[PDB]
């Protein structure tokens, strides 16, 4: 029913733990860009350059700035764009860590006749799987259906909705 | 408990009792305030600026400030927070990730009792210079002079390759190809990366200048790439080379400052082709004194994810290159940079790579390789495990390019890269 948008807030927490190999539990909203990183000089250019380009905005100081003042700023002027980075990143998900038969218009669909979310939840929901994808690649049709039904329970506690 | 910037003078006076902030309720504002106050007083006093645990938004804004401060060097050795005492995590993380006391070549100095905390520590004073004499005469065989510039560009001498040196070089590599193959009857020319060891004396003197100097301890190697002319053929054992490159622009960075560098390959006058090399080096300083036309690729076309082992001594492997980093051979010199260990070279540890590249895709032949780029993200330690990757890139008018990705034992990216084959 209520399909939640693509907004910043969960958008730049899971392409900034699939670089810095973490998951959505971990990376707390609390913490900061820098603190989070670990300390590394590697790591620290490549978390701005992936945040820069998957929001658009460029702020001043995009490390120094917490989880929650990065994020909450860059929902008032994103209106739910797909981005240049976050897309690539999203279609070779389906295709390498998962099997052929579940492409991107396989599972907008499914949301919407067992969940019952439009194209605007549909995004949220790939996009916190890939964060937390498994290092077991999927080898059949039935083995990607099961990860989408799992999908809508674990990420209903940031969106609000049933079964 | 109520002024906040009357502490720039009474803690200078001898020692500090009493110096508290109640009216710095800013976030950055406090932190810029703090450091204009530690210059304007003593070389080698003690402050400490006191946080307020009772609002929820100077507590959060404060203790990341604080931890920024610790890092960097600072004269915070006190820090008491107030509305009674804290948590039992949240007093354990501050004495873990902040140094403070309480709360509630050469090495000679004079000693001299008259400070406080420390007695005589290393002055600041012509240091750059003074650590320059240790790796200036590890490598280059003339006088110390600072009189370059990073507009010019000048070029060392010249050695020719000989058959002594190829034949060394092939077993502490480890490389089957036809280039490092011992066949009698039979011309066998030189690597990629063989050519690269004879001319790395003349890419290593980019701190050899008065302007481009920085911390000798921690300028470790950044990248180095490779590149061959167009249709030219691989040197033998019998030309020399020559490389002279500069930097252009201020070769600088966030962190402290890096370098630009661009070797080339001689062949009796004629070129015969390029190289390429990086170097970060950390620091503080900001003086400096046509459209799309890349490949690129449909699906993601696999060659091969083999695994590699780094060599456990790296006696015999720098000695045979001529490496100029001296702090990565004993541990005395290792202990003032502060690194994690005993790391391999940049340049040793990125030939593996290359060479292995060859021997999964081109079946270990030097004719259709012509570039080869690896840059090193982190450091590789000796002995232990380098999980080596690739990938195709795309082509470049008959030369399908491959990439380059080597793991480290945790999954990290430590170095990464694409080369160039046909």
């Amino acid at each position: 029913i209520a399909d939640e948008p693509v907004k910043a807030s969960l958008l730049l927490h899971v392409l900034v733990a699939h670089k810095l190999k973490k998951s959505l539990d971990s990376i707390p909203m609390s913490k900061t860009i820098k603190d989070l990183v670990g300390g590394k000089s590697t790591v620290q250019n490549e978390i701005l350059g992936d945040l820069g380009k998957e929001f658009g905005t460029t702020p001043e100081k995009p490390e120094e700035t917490p989880l929650e003042e990065l994020a909450e700023t860059f929902q008032d002027t994103f209106s739910g764009a797909l981005g240049k980075q976050s897309s690539s990143l999203l279609s070779r998900l389906i295709s390498s860590k998962m099997p052929g038969g579940f492409t991107i218009t396989v599972a907008r669909k499914y949301l919407q006749t067992r969940w019952g979310l439009p194209s605007g939840r549909q995004d949220g929901v790939l996009l916190v799987a890939l964060s937390n994808e498994p290092a077991a690649r999927l080898g059949s049709e039935a083995d990607a259906k099961a990860f989408l039904d799992s999908m809508a329970q674990k990420y209903a506690s940031i969106v609000g909705v049933d079964l | 408990t109520v002024s906040p910037d009357f502490v720039a003078a009474t803690t200078n006076a001898g020692y500090t009792i009493e110096l508290a902030g109640g009216g710095y309720f800013s976030a950055a504002g406090m932190t810029a305030a703090i450091d204009s106050v530690v210059s304007q007083i003593e070389k080698g006093s003690t402050f400490g600026i006191n946080l307020i645990y009772v609002n929820p938004f100077m507590l959060q804004w404060g203790i990341p400030l604080i931890k920024e401060l610790r890092s960097k060097g600072y004269p915070i050795q006190f820090l008491t927070i107030g509305a009674g005492v804290p948590s039992l995590e949240v007093a354990s993380e501050y004495i873990e990730t902040l140094g403070l006391k309480y709360l509630g070549l050469p090495l000679l100095y004079n000693f001299n009792p008259d400070n406080g905390f420390a007695p005589i520590s290393e002055v600041m004073e012509d240091r750059n210079q003074r650590i320059k004499e240790m790796y200036w005469k590890l490598w280059i065989d003339e006088p110390f002079n600072l009189d370059f510039d990073p507009r010019d560009v000048i070029k060392g001498k010249d050695f020719e390759i000989t058959a002594k040196e190829v034949y060394d070089f092939t077993h502490a590599v480890g490389n089957n190809c036809e280039d490092f193959v011992s066949r009698p009857d039979r011309t066998m020319l030189a690597p990629m990366d063989f050519a690269i060891v004879v001319g790395w004396r003349a890419i290593i003197k980019a701190i050899f200048p008065n302007t481009v100097d920085g911390d000798l301890l921690k300028l470790v190697h950044l990248s180095n790439g490779y590149k061959m002319i167009p249709g030219a053929k691989p040197l033998q054992v019998g030309d020399v080379v020559s490389t002279t490159a500069v930097i252009e622009s201020v070769v600088n960075q966030p962190t402290g400052k890096i370098v630009d560098v661009v070797g080339t390959l001689s062949r009796n006058g004629k070129p015969v082709m390029e190289v390429t090399s990086s170097f970060f080096y950390r620091g503080n300083y900001t003086d400096f004194e046509t459209l799309e036309q890349k490949v690129n690729l449909e699906n993601p076309i696999p060659i091969a994810v083999l695994d590699s082992y780094t060599p456990s001594t790296n006696e015999p492997y720098a000695r045979v290159s001529g490496d100029l980093n001296p702090i990565h051979v004993s541990r005395h010199f290792a202990s003032y940079a502060n690194l994690p260990g005993t790391i391999t070279h940049g340049m040793f540890s990125s030939a593996s790579v290359r060479a292995l590249i060859e021997n999964w895709a081109a079946d270990s032949v030097s004719s259709r390789v012509r570039g080869y780029t690896c840059q090193f993200v982190d450091m590789v330690l000796p002995n232990t495990a380098l999980k080596t990757s690739i990938q195709h890139v795309g082509m470049i008018n008959g030369r399908k390019l491959i990439k380059f990705e080597t793991r480290n034992e945790d999954d990290v990216v430590v170095l990464t890269g694409e080369a160039e084959i046909e």
